[PDB]
């Protein structure tokens, strides 16, 4: 080794190692572990993620670079990065989020979601994404599994947006422009996913649920069965999409004539004249330039209507999950 | 671009705007081997090496700038003997390229670029060929990340400069010169001591003086401490006199021989 000896040995003597500070024997919930401090002067649960691959890949660099700078109550906090020099592995440390929205929804789909909780989930997701968007950071993979929620403790019921598959399949939350071959991720694509999540919170079922390169026929079909087929006035630049020709070849407007978001939400007991529905409709707009922004959505009168959103999404209730 | 407008709560601002006295105190270790003059010559030299590496790899100026800041941060804390700067330079370019979302320079392309650049542009200083391989880059990368405490997003004066000249309505007259002066500030400690916007203002002022443009009124109606700007202007004015007096190609072999070198295992 050509590096200074005294420099090397000093750093190795002082270097924090994950295996010294944390007990993660099993608890394998790359790979993510539930961890406890070995020191004992700490009873809080932590999550440890070992980055997949050796060293630091593009996505890994980016995840670290962004999380290091990002600071908002509804975006998961990076507490620490451990650099394992012998095996060149990277570890990320976070506070453990007891719950996530995929298990929360599954629980309610199985027992069958309180309305106060739905609103507060939506508000906090929007808050977090608004912060990301204002800093020109796009999530690009919003879905219930990526919406964490803190359990008992000082952050009870606080949403934490995560991106647990940042390195890299369900298309239920993908905006139609991506299914028609759009080449760039956008803020609007995130907003469409949020709309999908909101609908799912309101009904307990994924609104664009579909059986398992960018063109995905069955997924678009499911979107049209729910939304109807867009008129040219609804999405004027749909004809600029790379797969537009394919769409014309595969689909006919007439197939979806009796379909609309109003009719879909009606058979799931959600009222079309509700402030909830009108917000949802502004989020699930087919044309991405006609979608509401995250900030516009936070200002919606839905959030001024009784009941107000709460910082603890479980507020006024107990946690059965 | 990511985290634009977040400077005041950024890791750059909160952890990596250093105190000058702290900086010079840590530098005293190396100043037992090199005079102060030789130290600022060495800095000019490695700035140029990193710029050459960047140009060869066809990286945008912002990536080169980020790489240059990584290099400065490392040696702001540690002695030149800790890790060979010839190894650290290309390691910084490699990490910055990944962080700035330009790409992962391939193994063979990174090593080929360092080998070629040292041989073609710097043979006066390096008669032997670049001796390092990718395993050394990867080991160095880990030491670099550790030292920087994973603080990877770096702000630079180019963006604010762009906004300032657009406001003046002097994009075509003053931008090329002021941008070039910004590049030259990386030959100094300025990026460790001042927010980028201040450096932008200092560079623009110097550009105005050089091109005989009256912009007094414009500068007068800014809400910034002009004392700080004037400190920055004096360093810029000085760097051109230093540039004039420094013959890099004649001096660097001797200066590099004076650098403290890594102690071997005992
Ligand atoms: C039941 N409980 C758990 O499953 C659980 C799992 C945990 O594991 C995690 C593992 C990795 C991550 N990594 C990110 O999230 N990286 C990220 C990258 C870019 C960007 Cl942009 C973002 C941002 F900003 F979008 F948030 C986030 C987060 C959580 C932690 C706590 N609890």
């Amino acid at each position: 080794d050509k590096m200074d000896y005294d420099f090397k040995v000093k750093l190795s003597s002082e270097r924090e190692r994950v295996e010294d500070l944390f007990e993660y024997e099993g608890c394998k919930v790359g790979h993510v572990y539930k961890a406890k401090r070995k020191d004992g002067k700490d009873d809080k649960d932590y999550a440890l993620k070992q980055i997949e691959g050796t060293g630091i890949s593009m996505s890994a660099c980016r995840e670290i670079a962004l999380l290091r700078e990002l600071k908002h109550p509804n975006v998961i906090s990076l507490q620490k990065v451990f650099l394992s020099h012998a095996d060149r592995k990277v570890w990320l440390l976070f506070d453990y989020a007891e719950h996530d929205l995929w298990h929360i929804i599954k629980f309610h789909r199985a027992s069958k979601l309180p309305r106060g909780m739905v609103k507060s989930l939506l508000y906090q997701i929007l808050d977090g994404i608004h912060y990301l968007h204002a800093n020109w950071v796009l999530h690009r993979d919003l879905k219930p599994a990526n919406i964490l929620v803190m359990g008992e403790g000082p952050e009870r019921g606080r949403v934490k947006i995560a991106d647990m598959g940042f390195a890299r399949v369900t298309f239920w939350y993908r905006a139609p422009e991506l299914l028609l071959g759009a080449r760039h991720y956008t803020k609007a694509i995130d907003i469409w996913a949020i709309g999908c999540i909101f609908a799912e919170l309101l009904t307990s079922e994924p609104i664009f649920h579909c059986r398992q390169n960018p063109y995905h026929h069955d997924q678009l079909d499911r979107i049209f069965n729910v939304m109807g087929f867009p008129a040219d006035k609804d999405w004027e630049d749909i004809k600029k999409m790379p797969e537009h020709s394919t769409l014309m070849k595969d689909f006919r407007r007439n197939t979806y004539t009796n379909c609309s978001l109003i009719k879909y939400m009606e058979k799931h007991k959600v009222k079309p004249d509700s402030k909830a529905f009108h917000l949802l409709q502004k989020l699930l707009t087919m044309d991405p330039i006609k979608r509401i922004t995250s900030e516009q959505a936070m200002q919606d009168p839905y959030f001024l209507e009784d009941p107000l959103p709460t910082s603890d999404v479980f507020a006024g209730c107990q946690i059965p999950y | 671009k990511a985290m634009a407008g977040n400077f005041w709560q950024s890791s750059h601002y909160l952890q990596w705007i250093l105190d000058k006295q702290d900086l010079l105190k840590e530098r005293q270790k190396d100043l037992k081997f090199l005079s102060e003059e030789e130290y600022w010559k060495l800095q000019i030299f490695f700035t140029n090496v990193i710029q050459a590496l960047g140009e060869h790899l066809k990286l945008r100026q912002q990536v080169i700038a980020t790489a240059t800041v990584y290099f400065k941060r490392f040696y702001a804390r540690y002695s030149l003997k800790s890790i060979d700067p010839v190894l650290m330079a290309p390691t910084c370019v490699f990490l910055a390229s990944k962080v700035e979302e330009f790409g992962v320079v391939s193994n063979t392309r990174l090593i080929a670029a360092a080998t070629s650049v040292l041989k073609t542009r710097f043979s006066y200083a390096f008669p032997k060929e670049f001796p390092y391989r990718m395993n050394h880059i990867l080991e160095c990368e880990f030491y670099l990340l550790e030292l920087m405490d994973c603080c990877l997003i770096v702000y630079h004066p180019y963006r604010p400069l762009l906004q300032y000249v657009q406001d003046m309505g002097q994009e075509d007259m003053l931008l090329p010169l002021a941008w070039r002066i910004v590049n030259d500030t990386y030959r100094t400690d300025l990026c460790l001591l001042y927010p980028p916007f201040m450096i932008a203002l200092a560079c623009l002022h110097v550009a105005c003086v050089v091109q005989q443009k009256d912009a007094r009124q414009w500068f007068a109606e800014l809400s910034v401490d002009m004392e700080k700007i004037l400190e920055i202007i004096r360093v810029i004015l000085k760097l051109y006199e230093q540039w004039k007096n420094f013959d890099e190609r004649k001096e660097m072999a001797t200066i590099l021989s004076k650098m403290p070198k890594p102690k071997p295992p005992p």
